[PDB]
């Protein structure tokens, strides 16, 4: 029948998606734990307590330097958006074949005796080789594992 | 050793701009016309409790009081806080400190053990509010020039935020820090307390809190609080 | 077996088998240590994918995974991986 | 039989303020058009525009009487922007009854009428809907903008009311007109 | 005063309606996105309801 009828609504749609955030200033000191002078042996692995900074993991994942990278519960693309109160970092000296036991649920010379990842894990491992500068001629008896 | 406030210890509760608006909020405030303990150090540094927030104000003239110790057990087993002014920098340190039972800094004293982190940045009435909610330590302040006889004035002025800190200590007690000449190691400041009140603030045309109403002071102010206006 | 419920995350529910959020059926699970332990390496599961699966959708490809910027063509070099990883099942493991 | 250089990490989320995580990126701000925004956590959708308000230097965003966000401070250049909603309204259809004819006119409320082809999705509509977004019959009123009717200069009695003194009827072959109503 | 009351009553009622958007009614938040960017979909559909 004759009249005026309200049939629909319109709405202008958004076109873009901007994001504004403050400047990135207080970086995390990864140079102390990736460009250190000297390291320590297996059983006396040193611990670093990292807190109160912004951490850039993409420059560690894209380094063209390592040989080992595996982790559980996180992927290297999720690490830039997830937050923690404290991140610990450990680093030491091991050999060639002594690396595959560093995972939840393994046994070895030093896995179940010195350094074990517990029943579940979150963080990631990073390893490369040290014969380029960390093995002098005439033998190297300066780092000490457990038997 | 007792005086009242008359209108004292109102701060900006959030970082929201409001212009020409009366707004009603419910937060921890220091009530109007309430007894504050007065500590005149004439011959005075006891250990006061930190119930849920502390007001602090000093009518100084010559830079005597410098900082505060916080914490719970003070025994370098559990964590504690520290704030010191070394005449150029405001050092804030959260460690297990060696604590004297009469501690001060003479016109020189610090510690370090097994700890987390650090942050570094009479016309003198300096006011402070310390609050410790949900893992954050908050500090608000203002200073204003006075010449009255001795005590707190009667005007109104609001306390702007100074710094927020992500610390995470259980805080139970606190005490002040003065600067004195003789290092006698033996082995003019007011204190209020905050209660969960409801206020009615008045923002002017530029976002400044211009007046407030305590909604439980008397039956007239409860009428102003339900009508949401300053006149009845 | 936690991730065979509607609306789950992980790696089984994200890369291998996705149930829809509106599901009508039953999920039946039982311990099978006495037939799958010798560790066996014929039980395979993905580790990486470009995105997550749609509900009730399969994926069978050994096209290797690039993650950085190098367009790796069949080469398992730096920052370029193989998807299929296998479990290890023996009675030396505890339950879980 | 060669030395290795290992680094192993692990995280904790004991209930506390999270003091360490990764960098959050940014884009560059665009004004005078309808976008989705994210200013330091505050999400929304609107039109950003340079403002006259002066905040206090610790305040991050502003509100009004009914507590809606209507001003924000950009966290890189510390300026004040306005927020204004992207335009909306109703669509009303004016018909003379299907026992008589089948041509209609469409009123779009509160548009300004140059925004009509883009407020509706006129490129994505039927070609029989695209007639009512553009034409010669476009009239801008206080009640919105009327498309599909002819703005005569006479005055008759009101037949189908539109608003603010404007009516519309079906007389003149036959068409749909729009006129200021007469009182007598 | 009889004409002033009709304008004040209609503005009071529209003001209460907009201020009711800041209540959560038993949900975890009163914002739609912070329910969505914090929970997974099969039990973010009982906080939205
Ligand atoms: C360890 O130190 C080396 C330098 O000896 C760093 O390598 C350089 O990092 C910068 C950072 O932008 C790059 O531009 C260079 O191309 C790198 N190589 C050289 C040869 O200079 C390395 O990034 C450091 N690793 C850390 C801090 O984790
Ligand atoms: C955030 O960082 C940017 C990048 O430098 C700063 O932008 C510059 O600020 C200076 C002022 O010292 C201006 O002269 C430049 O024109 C700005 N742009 C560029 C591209 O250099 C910005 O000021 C910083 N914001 C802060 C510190 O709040
Ligand atoms: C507060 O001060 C007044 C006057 O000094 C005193 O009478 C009163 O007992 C004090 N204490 C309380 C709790 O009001
Ligand atoms: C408020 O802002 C105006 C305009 O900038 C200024 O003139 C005035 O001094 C300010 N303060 C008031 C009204 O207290
Ligand atoms: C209008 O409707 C009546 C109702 O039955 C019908 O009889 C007639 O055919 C219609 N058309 C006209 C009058 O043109
Ligand atoms: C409508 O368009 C005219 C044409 O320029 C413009 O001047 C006017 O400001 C517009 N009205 C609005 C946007 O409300
Ligand atoms: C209606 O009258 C106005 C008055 O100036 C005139 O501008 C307009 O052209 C007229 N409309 C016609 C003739 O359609």
């Amino acid at each position: 029948e004759k009249g005026i009828y309200q049939t629909s609504n319109f709405r202008v749609q958004p076109t873009e998606s901007i994001v504004r955030f403050p400047n990135i200033t207080n970086l995390c000191p990864f140079g102390e734990v990736f460009n250190a002078t000297r390291f320590a042996s297996v059983y006396a692995w040193n611990r670093k307590r990292i807190s109160n900074c912004v951490a850039d993991y993409s420059v560690l994942y894209n380094s063209a330097s390592f040989s080992t990278f595996k982790c559980y519960g996180v992927s290297p693309t999720k690490l830039n958006d997830l937050c923690f109160t404290n991140v610990y970092a450990d680093s030491f000296v091991i050999r060639g074949d002594e690396v595959r036991q560093i995972a939840p649920g393994q046994t070895g010379k030093i896995a179940d005796y010195n350094y074990k990842l517990p029943d579940d894990f979150t963080g990631c491992v990073i390893a490369w080789n040290s014969n380029n500068l960390d093995s002098k001629v005439g033998g190297n008896y300066n780092y000490l594992y457990r038997l | 050793a007792y005086t009242n406030s008359f209108t004292r210890g109102v701060y900006y509760p959030d970082k929201v701009f409001r212009s020409s608006v009366l707004h009603s909020t419910q937060d921890l405030f220091l009530p109007f016309f309430s007894n504050v303990t007065w500590f005149h150090a004439i011959h005075d540094n006891p250990v006061l409790p930190f119930n849920d927030g502390v007001y602090f104000a000093s009518t100084e003239k010559s830079n005597i009081i410098r900082g505060w110790i916080f914490g719970t057990t003070l025994d370098s087993k559990t964590q504690s806080l520290l704030i010191v002014n070394n005449a150029t920098n405001v050092v804030i340190k959260v460690c297990e400190f060696q604590f004297c039972n009469d501690p001060f800094l003479g016109v020189v004293y610090s510690s370090a053990n097994n700890c987390t982190f650090e942050y570094v940045s009479f016309k003198n009435l300096r006011e402070f509010v310390f609050k410790n909610i949900d893992g954050y330590f908050k500090i608000y302040s203002k200073h204003t020039p006075i010449n009255l006889v001795r005590d707190l004035p009667q005007g109104f002025s609001a306390l702007e935020p100074l710094v927020d800190l992500p610390i995470g200590i259980n805080i139970t007690r606190f005490q002040t820090l003065l600067a004195l000449h003789r290092s006698y190691l033996t082995p003019a400041y007011y204190v209020g307390y905050l209660q969960p009140r409801t206020f009615l603030l008045k923002y002017n045309e530029n976002g400044t809190i211009t007046d407030a109403v305590d909604c439980a002071l008397d039956p007239l102010s409860e009428t102003k609080c339900t009508l949401k206006s300053f006149t009845v | 077996v936690r991730q065979i419920a509607p609306g789950q995350t992980g790696k089984i529910a994200d890369y291998n088998y996705k149930l829809p959020d509106d599901f009508t059926g039953c999920v039946i699970a039982w311990n099978s240590n006495n037939l799958d332990s010798k560790g066996n390496y014929n039980y395979l599961y993905r580790l990486f994918r470009k995105s997550n699966l749609k509900p009730f959708e399969r994926d069978i490809s050994t096209e290797i995974y690039q993650a950085g910027s190098t367009p790796c063509n069949g080469v398992e070099g730096f920052n370029c991986y193989f998807p299929l990883q296998s479990y290890g099942f023996q009675p030396t493991n505890g339950v879980g | 039989y060669q030395p290795y250089r290992v680094v192993v990490l692990s995280f904790e989320l004991l209930h506390a303020p999270a003091t360490v995580c990764g960098p959050k990126k940014s884009t560059n701000l665009v004004k005078n058009k309808c976008v989705n925004f994210n200013f330091n956590g505050l999400t929304g959708t609107g039109v950003l525009t340079e403002s006259n308000k002066k905040f206090l230097p610790f305040q991050q965003f502003g509100r009004d009487i009914a507590d809606t966000t209507d001003a924000v401070r950009d966290p890189q250049t510390l300026e004040i922007l306005d927020i204004t909603p992207c335009s909306f309204g109703g669509v009303s259809v004016i018909t003379p009854g299907t026992n008589t004819s089948n041509q209609v006119a469409v009123l779009y409320q509160d548009v300004n009428c140059t925004e009509v082809p883009v407020a509706i999705h006129a490129d994505q509509l039927t070609p029989t809907w695209r007639v009512y977004s553009t034409g010669s019959n476009v009239f801008q009123t206080r009640a919105g903008c009327l498309i599909g009717a002819e703005h005569v200069n006479n005055s008759y009695e009101c037949d189908i009311p539109i608003g603010a003194g404007i009516c519309a009827s079906y007389q003149t072959s036959q068409s749909i007109i729009a006129y200021t109503m007469s009182l007598g | 005063g009889k004409l002033q009351d009709v304008v004040n009553q209609n503005a009071q009622a529209l003001n209460t309606l907009v201020k009711q958007l800041s209540s959560n009614f038993g949900a975890i938040s009163s914002v739609l996105n912070d329910i969505l960017s914090r929970l997974d979909p099969p039990e973010a559909e009982v906080q939205i309801d």
